[PDB]
RNA sequence: AGGAGAGGUAG
């Protein structure tokens, strides 16, 4: 007495290893013409903590009727909507829906006409709002719809949402205001998905699915791409030269700040006091000794890296000044779907600080040039001869970026720094 | 003179020297030399 | 049945047409032809499942013509336009 | 029918012990492809 | 003073500027250069004493201070790493992956004499193609076997969310014309000291199937009288049967089965810069966002992979390949080399692409294939070089 | 490995242009001029005819 | 390079300035043998024992 | 290798069951969140 | 195979491998370089402080 | 403080050294940073509270968000027999004994 | 609320190339016509082969795949019936309506390499002969001996599947943009700025008139919708210097055939097939 | 049929 698998049956999906109890999800079997492969919704990848790069999901088919009855009553997807770890929602918008919603709500200058709005209304479950834009020009007929009303067809009429931080007000199922931040869209304490789940908890999955489909259609209509202009991060060549000079000066200022911070020790208590010291020029002219002293001590290295991060936050802040609003990297960083600002800084302006975790027998020459690698007294050539040292804490700053091209010594420094992450 | 050779000439000479080195020793010659030395001596 | 008729109970003068074994090349032109009619209020098509070759067309009209009547009128107008284009191309090729 | 290696000669040997090519010395034989119709979908 | 003449020492050749002027006296063998002193072998301990210049351009700026010079900075890397374009423009982890795993797992030239080899799991691509870009190491080696794969038009855009989580969407029409289509030959070996025989469908009188027989699950491939039957996931068409014996008298039988492996949905493809993904969806040619001249993209990748994986230079590679391939409305003095430590500047690439008649940023205006409307944002397109890995879909089905 | 026919991208017939391309390269012609003389305005066909390697010669020899 | 235990090796898993031009520091297998297996560079040669006597030629130099 | 604690893990703690399938997964936004493509 | 003629090169090897392997039982075997300490240099270690002279052929450390 | 000799507790020696400056050090909030021996000085409850604080700090450093009841349950489970047993087999055996 | 009135003007017409302009139509009609002529127009091609002797260096499936991609004359593609619809025969060898049998036999008896092109491929029907451009499409290369004999048949198929029955090649259409110049902000620009603006365009779309010292519009159909001149104008400080917008009701078609059918015949067949599909969809 | 040595994939 055996029958083949068909639609409506439930299977227990699991991804090895099971790091949390939400990896076990019961899903209904849907037959597809594709063979030798299983199809999964991209949103459901977050509970499984996996991606589509070779991951294999092994399922379990329950044979007993009681096992099937208990499978969809306790281990089903709708039963696990509340995360048991932090109490928030388990399912998010995703890496694509988040960016699409950010682009819909941030632009506010692209109006959708009647045809496109009606085409996109097929996926949304709710009805069509009033156009709100009757005439945008003296000779413009065919009144259009704003972008924020398109996102308003994803909320029930009785759902009210307020987010003071991003100035987001949702009244009677209509989005009234939004400024920036994109924090309510992402997973958090006061995200809109959590409020929707706490409101009804009966149709949140369908709302999320329809929102994903509509946002995918809208982004296909718009189109998102990454080109060389995004990596250039400049309007023209003069802007690029100005940015390069500004980055160089910022790195020099950060190095000066680190050198100043290195003096906060008990050995320089006589110099830091408000008195008359004739050795003021000695602490400034000794520029090549500060790096050697930093690479030998661990507390000094920690102070130096902390000061470098504090002074390099301002350097990273220049991307919003030298970056346009149409930059794809900036859009994805502000939306929070993928990447951050430091990754963009390393992409375009400069990599920044590069330090290793464990101690090594060599130290970086602080310059990373052709003449530095040939210096017999450089820390990279075993020791600087200032008693002979045996161990060092590498500390290097890379002025170049990936777009310009890494120096071979800079590439060696980057490889030494990144070798730790490849260990088992 | 020092600069009488030119820049492009030195680049071409480097390429030709690399080609000659790859043609003489080949990609693998250390193992062959080690095995031949073990047979003769 | 290639074309299925299903009326909408929530909205009056609304219907859904399900066409099997069809692609965007027909739905797009049907939707664009339906927008020319003044009586048509909502006209659109969707392809929910790429694996399942089906096209769903939703037509909403005013209280002057049935959605099926507007659909047939749009089909006839598109056929006439195609015939006129064929005649123009045949005249130009000679 | 079996084709030899470096030597060109038809072996045509089906015995269990006959594995060596005649008047050749080498013991490497290749099976010859006969005239049979095979259908492929382009 | 320490002198070593023992074996096991590692050394590299370096150009010496003291005898560099002797070269110009109005194809040179390496032995002649070594005898004349133009080049010398420098050990690891000897290199610390001498002063070595990195590039030729840096040598002419300040002479009399560099004792030695390097032939090329790209030769410091390995054979599997120096051929990667824009190696220093990528993250270290991605370069490591490309030079360790994806290079070995690529499918390219198998051999030119498949009859003499009965190795297990031999895979060969139908139409291997050399990359558009040139590498100095590849030019000096004069071997096209370093690159294994084919180059296809790649557009960085979202396609209905079918390429999320670093997935890949390919063109159905391009694959059906012979792109990324490879064959797989698997050999089966049996040793007999019982004899070969049929002993009572496709087996002949000698105990082996004829060439051209379609073998399936549950069929005897080698008849001994025991017989060896194919397993659940073993299938193919008989290619050749090889019979051989050793001096001891033990008889060996080798049967090879060949089959065509078309790109399936579960197949995984890799790039030359560490980009890894599986095939997400097969889209028809009529639905792709064709450009102004009707060139549809063969492969579509998700833009979200670049900010996370941090792999610059793949866009540079695409722009360089597009500039090389596109015609000029004087083809000489065209930038083609992609030496990792001698990469051309971004401005040069933009100027080269602008002279070809396209946008300097590598993005072109495209039109939606489903509705015909023009997209608001330009999509970056470029013929990057991709590879096909040995991991398939049916090999993981259990 | 003979020239891949039909030029997968954009479906252009380039199966009979390899001999002409080799003949043009035998003379004092560059790759760009040789490809332009074959009436190829799209870079897909130029890529297909430029990235191909002749492997069948070694198959026939070896 | 052979080590006593696979869990910990020391500083051999990290690149060294002595790898300049001898072994590839940018490419290494990832896993248990991370950094233990090193790929040789393109311009890498291994010296062999010299049959000639160098002692006799050293006194002539001074 | 199958001795001591490994024996316990491979016999009593970890077991293998029938009616199980293992395949590679891909993305399909058209499918619902609670539905799995087979 | 070494120093073979033109006619002998056409039949046989595929000219894709330089021949660095071994044929033991039909499977290619390749040696991997073993990194060993230098035996002709004075070695100084710590904990405890000592200096050792390596042995060339006979154990005369 | 050095742990060369285990005969005397470090806190016991610290209290004797601070006799001239007993008023300066606020002994109402001073406590050892260790968890195992703090129960022998200030009781099991103080050790449990310090363990909860350290666990919250570790969770915050990890970047994840964990509810309070989980950490409280862990603390109450690891200190049910009046002492903080280890996670090894010996600790579980002692707890069961 | 009624039909449209397209206007067609032909600029250039050849056997395999046709460039004509379509006006007073929406983009949906042009896109649908392009899709129909690129994926719905049926042709004839080899799909099933049967070899007897194959001792070449190439595999059998490799030869079958490169045989199935050879273009064939498809003047009878509209009249022939599909194999699945041909109820008179199950399908074997020559048929009256569905299948056309092809025979090929090559034997090399000389020292020189024999090239098996597409010219020596004979069929029973003279109307389904392969298209000859030249030396023809080379199939295999044969040394001394190495005979190749095979039997193949051709069936009518749609270009949607296997991508080998598609006669179209790069069917494109543009919106035919119109260039608008205010002609008053150009007088404020200097002589050097005009040349800079001219050289900023990727393609030759703007021209310089020496007798008037002002820019002119020459060949506006090669703009390619690359927003480079507008960006340069914005950078120079003139926001409303050049305004370029696509035209919704004007289109220019570019149809290139593969040799199976004529381009004009391809367009006519696409129109007929679209009309038939609309009639079938009609309720 | 059963065990030992290598290489490889996913988090
Ligand atoms: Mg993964
Ligand atoms: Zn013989
Ligand atoms: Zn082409
Ligand atoms: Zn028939």
């Amino acid at each position: 007495i055996f029958r083949s698998l068909m639609d409506g049956d439930t299977v227990l999906m699991n991804r090895p290893p099971s790091i949390h109890q939400h990896s076990l999800i019961a899903m209904t079997v849907r037959i597809l013409p594709t063979t030798s492969v299983v199809s999964l919704n991209p949103i459901c990848c977050l509970p499984f903590r996996g991606d589509f790069d070779g991951d294999c999901l092994h399922g379990y088919v329950p044979q007993s009727i009681q096992a099937k009855v208990e499978l969809d009553e306790l281990v089903a997807l709708d039963k696990q909507l509340i995360n048991r770890q932090n109490g928030r929602n388990l399912l998010s918008l995703g890496q694509d829906s988040l960016t699409a919603a950010y682009l819909v709500n941030v632009e506010k200058n692209c109006y959708l006409n009647r045809a496109q709005m009606q085409q996109l209304q097929m996926y949304c479950p709710f009805q069509l709002p009033p156009p709100a834009i009757i005439k945008a020009s003296p000779s413009s007929t065919e009144p259009q719809w704003t972008g924020m009303q398109l996102f308003g067809m994803l909320f029930p009429p009785g759902f009210d949402y307020t987010y003071p931080l991003n100035n987001v007000v949702v009244s009677n199922g209509e989005l009234l205001s939004f400024s920036e931040g994109s924090a309510w869209l992402r997973d958090g304490e006061g995200n809109f998905i959590e409020r929707l789940l706490k409101h009804d908890k009966g149709k949140v999955l369908d709302i999320i699915y329809s929102a994903q489909e509509m946002l995918s259609q809208w982004l296909l209509m718009r189109g998102l791409s990454v080109s060389l202009a995004d990596l250039y991060l400049s309007s023209d060549l003069q802007s690029r030269k100005n940015l390069t000079e500004e980055i160089s000066y910022g790195l020099r200022e950060a190095e000066q700040v680190c050198n100043k911070q290195q003096l906060m020790v008990e050995s320089w208590r006589d110099f830091l006091a408000v008195n008359g010291e004739d050795k003021e020029e000695d602490s400034v002219s000794d520029l090549a000794r500060f790096c050697y002293e930093r690479q030998k001590s661990a507390t000094l290295s920690e102070l130096a890296v902390s000061a470098f991060k504090d002074a390099y936050r301002d350097v990273q802040a220049l991307a919003y000044r030298y970056g346009d609003q149409s930059n794809s990297f900036l859009i994805m960083s502000k939306a929070g779907s993928k990447g951050n600002i430091g990754k963009l800084v390393q992409h375009s302006m400069c990599i920044g600080l590069q330090n290793s975790a464990v101690s090594l027998s060599f130290g970086f020459p602080r310059e990373l040039t052709c003449a530095a690698w040939n210096d017999p007294n450089s820390p990279l050539r075993g020791a600087k001869g200032k008693t002979t040292t045996e161990s060092y804490v590498p500390y290097g700053v890379i002025e170049n970026s990936f777009l310009t091209g890494l120096n071979p010594l800079e590439s060696f420094v980057h490889s030494v720094t990144s070798r730790d992450s490849s260990f088992s | 003179n020092l600069s009488e050779l030119g820049e492009g000439f030195l680049q071409s000479f480097c390429k030709k020297a690399a080609t000659s080195f790859f043609d003489k020793y080949g990609l693998i010659s250390h193992q062959l030399n080690s095995y031949n030395y073990f047979i003769e001596h | 049945k290639k074309v299925s008729y299903d009326r909408d109970t929530k909205i009056i003068n609304a219907a859904s047409f399900t066409v099997e074994r069809e692609d965007h090349t027909i739905g797009n032109i049907v939707r664009m032809q339906l927008h020319r009619d003044e009586n048509v209020l909502f006209a659109g098509y969707q392809l929910p499942h790429p694996l399942k070759y089906k096209i769903i067309v939703r037509i909403h009209t005013t209280s002057q013509s049935s959605p099926m009547q507007a659909y047939n009128q749009a089909i006839n107008d598109l056929d006439k336009e195609l015939d006129y284009l064929k005649n123009q191309f045949e005249a130009e090729v000679a | 029918t079996y084709v030899c290696g470096d030597c060109g000669q038809e072996n045509t040997l089906k015995s269990g012990d006959v594995i060596q090519c005649r008047e050749c010395g080498y013991r490497i034989l290749y099976k010859k492809r006969t005239r049979r119709v095979v259908q492929y979908e382009a | 003073v320490r002198i070593f003449t023992d074996a096991g020492r590692l050394l590299r050749p370096l150009l010496v500027v003291e005898n560099l002027q002797k070269l110009k006296q109005e194809q040179y063998p390496f032995d002649h250069l070594l005898d004349h002193g133009i080049l010398e072998l420098i050990g690891i301990e000897e290199e610390e004493d001498c002063n070595t210049a990195w590039g030729i351009k840096q040598l002419l700026k300040e002479p009399k201070i560099y004792t030695h010079c390097e032939l090329d900075l790209s030769f410091l890397l390995g054979v599997s790493c120096a051929v990667v374009p824009f190696a220093n423009h990528d993250h270290g982890r991605r370069v490591l992956y490309q030079s360790q795993k994806h290079c070995q797992q690529a499918i390219g030239f198998s051999s030119t004499n498949p009859n003499i080899r009965c190795d297990t799991l031999s895979q060969q691509l139908f139409y291997p193609q050399k990359p558009l870009f040139k590498t100095l190491a590849s030019e000096c080696l004069k071997k096209e076997v370093l690159f294994n794969g084919q180059n296809a038009i790649v557009a960085v855009n979202v396609h209905l969310g079918y390429n999320q989580e670093d997935s890949i969407v390919m063109n159905k029409a391009s694959l059906e014309r012979g792109m990324f289509r490879s064959e797989q030959i698997r050999s089966y070996k049996a040793e007999v000291d019982v004899q070969f025989g049929k002993t009572h469908d496709s087996l002949e009188d000698d105990g082996f199937p004829f060439i051209g027989a379609n073998m399936s699950t549950g069929d005897i491939v080698i008849g001994r009288c025991h017989s060896i039957k194919l397993k659940h996931t073993e299938r193919g068409i008989v290619q050749k049967v090889v019979l051989s014996s050793n001096d001891e008298g033990k008889n060996f039988a080798a049967v090879s089965l060949r089959q065509v492996r078309s790109p399936c949905l579960g197949d995984k493809f890799s790039s030359m810069h560490g980009q890894k993904g599986v095939l997400g969806y097969l889209e028809e040619q009529q639905n792709f966002p064709f450009t102004i001249q009707g060139i549809v993209p063969d492969i579509v990748i998700n833009p979200h992979a670049f900010p996370s994986r941090q792999t610059p230079g793949q866009l540079l590679e695409a722009a360089l390949s597009k500039g090389i391939a596109c015609p000029i409305q004087a083809y000489t003095k065209l930038t083609r080399h992609a030496t990792p430590f001698s990469t051309p500047g971004v401005t040069e690439i933009t100027e080269q692409l602008h002279r070809a008649g396209f946008s300097r940023w590598g993005n072109e205006r495209v039109y939606n294939g489903r509705s015909g409307e023009m997209m608001r944002s330009m999509i970056f397109m470029g013929p990057t070089f991709y590879q096909r890995l040995v991991h398939m879909s049916e090999d993981k089905v259990k | 490995m003979i020239i891949p026919v039909r030029c997968f991208t954009c479906g252009k017939v380039i199966g009979n242009k390899w001999d002409q391309y080799l003949d043009l390269l035998q003379l004092d012609y560059t790759e760009g001029d040789a490809l332009d003389a074959l009436q190829l305005v799209r870079y897909c066909c130029r890529r297909m005819l430029m990235t191909h390697v002749d492997l069948i010669e070694k198959l026939l020899n070896y | 390079q052979q080590v006593l235990y696979t869990g910990k090796v020391g500083d051999a898993r990290y690149p060294h300035p002595s790898h300049w031009g001898r072994v590839c520091f940018l490419s290494t297998p990832d896993g248990e043998n991370c950094g233990l297996v090193k790929n040789m560079s393109l311009l890498g040669l291994v010296s062999t024992q010299s049959l000639e006597s160098v002692v006799e030629k050293l006194f002539a130099c001074g | 290798k199958l001795c001591g604690l490994r024996f316990m893990k491979d016999v009593l703690l970890g077991k293998r069951s029938d009616h199980t399938f293992r395949t590679v997964v891909v993305g399909d936004p058209s499918l619902k969140l609670n539905e799995i493509g087979i | 195979t070494s120093e073979k003629g033109k006619e002998n090169c056409k039949k046989g090897d595929c000219a894709f491998d330089q021949g660095g392997y071994f044929v033991i039982k039909g499977a290619e075997k390749v040696f991997i370089a073993q990194e060993q300490m230098c035996t002709k240099r004075l070695w100084i270690s710590n904990s405890p402080w000592t200096v050792s002279f390596r042995s060339e052929n006979k154990r005369n450390r | 403080m050095y742990g060369d000799r285990g005969k005397r507790n470090c806190w016991t020696a610290l209290l004797e050294t601070c006799l001239p400056i007993m008023d300066m050090i606020d002994w109402g909030r001073s406590h050892p940073d260790n968890i195992r021996q703090c129960c022998s000085v200030y009781g099991i409850d103080a050790g449990r509270s310090i363990f909860v604080a350290n666990l919250e700090s570790a969770v915050s450093d990890t970047g994840k968000e964990i509810l309070r009841e989980h950490l409280l349950l862990v603390a109450d489970s690891l200190s049910v027999t009046g002492e903080f047993v280890a996670l090894n087999a010996k600790g579980w055996s002692k707890q069961r004994q | 609320t009624y039909q449209r009135f397209p206007k067609i003007k032909i600029r250039e017409l050849k056997d395999d190339y046709a460039k004509f302009e379509l006006r007073e139509t929406d983009v949906s009609m042009a896109n649908a016509l392009r899709r129909v002529m690129i994926s719905e127009v049926p042709t004839v091609a080899i799909d099933l082969v049967e070899i007897e002797v194959n001792s070449s260096v190439l595999n059998d499936e490799f030869i079958a795949h490169r045989l199935g991609l050879i273009p064939l004359t498809s003047e009878r593609a509209m009249s022939m019936r599909f194999s699945r619809d041909c109820d008179a025969c199950d399908g074997d060898g020559q048929c009256e309506f569905c299948s056309v049998e092809f025979r090929l036999s090559s034997k090399c008896v000389t020292d020189q390499t024999l090239d098996v092109t597409s010219r020596d491929l004979y069929s029973a029907d003279p109307t389904v002969t392969p298209v000859d451009f030249h030396k023809g499409i080379i199939i295999v290369k044969l040394r001394r001996g190495q005979e190749l004999k095979l039997r193949a048949i051709a069936r009518k198929g749609i270009g949607k599947d296997h991508a080998k029955w598609s006669p179209a090649a790069t069917v494109t259409f543009m919106y035919e943009p119109d260039i608008i110049i205010n002609e008053d902000m150009m007088d404020t620009l200097s002589d050097e700025e005009k040349i800079d603006l001219i050289e900023s365009s990727p393609t030759k779309v703007f021209g310089m008139d020496p007798v008037t010292r002002q820019v002119v519009v020459v060949d506006p159909e090669a703009y390619t919708y690359d927003e480079e001149v507008i960006k340069k104008a914005e950078a120079m400080g003139k926001p409303g210097l050049i305004e370029i917008s696509p035209k919704d009701d004007s289109f220019i078609f570019t149809v290139e055939s593969t040799g199976a059918v004529k381009a004009s015949q391809l367009v006519l067949n696409a129109i007929d097939l679209l009309k038939q599909k609309l009639d079938a969809v009609r309720l």
